[PDB]
């Protein structure tokens, strides 16, 4: 296992889907907020729909 | 463009992800995008341009 800052990891991941990695860095806060909201929505969905 | 920026403590190089191979940072390894007021963790350095010396001489 090799350490690597999570931001650069997501930069690699975005590169992996044909999106210039500058997109992530220029939009890091938006991505973080969307991901947190998605996690919250998952928490809500599991707690209600058996 | 390909690889990541690393530093041996004093100087900055750009090297491929899977195998260390430091190279001098130039316009052949980096592409410009945006400005310095948005990126998080962006550092300061100088990027040597291959073209400058040819025209200077
Ligand atoms: C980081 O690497 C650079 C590049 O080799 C080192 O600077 C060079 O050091 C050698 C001596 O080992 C000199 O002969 C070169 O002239 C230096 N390069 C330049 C551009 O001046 C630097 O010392 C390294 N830093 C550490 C902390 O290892
Ligand atoms: C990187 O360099 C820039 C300048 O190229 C630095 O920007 C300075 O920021 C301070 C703090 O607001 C200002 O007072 C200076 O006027 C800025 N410089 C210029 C030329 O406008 C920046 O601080 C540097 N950052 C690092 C980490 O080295
Ligand atoms: C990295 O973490 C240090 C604390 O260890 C903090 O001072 C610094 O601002 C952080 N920089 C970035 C780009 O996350």
């Amino acid at each position: 296992a090799l350490q690597i800052p999570f931001a650069m990891q997501m930069a690699y991941r975005f590169n992996g889907i044909g999106v210039t990695q500058n997109v992530l860095y220029e939009n890091q806060k938006l991505i973080a907020n969307q991901f947190n909201s998605a996690i919250g929505k998952i928490q809500d969905s599991l707690s209600s729909t058996a | 463009r390909e690889g990541v920026f690393v530093s041996n403590g004093t100087h900055w190089f750009v090297t491929q992800r899977n195998f260390y191979e430091p190279q001098i940072i130039t316009t052949d390894n980096t592409f410009v995008s945006g400005n310095c007021d948005v990126v998080i963790g962006i550092v300061n350095n100088t990027v040597y341009d291959p073209l400058q010396p040819e025209l200077d001489s």
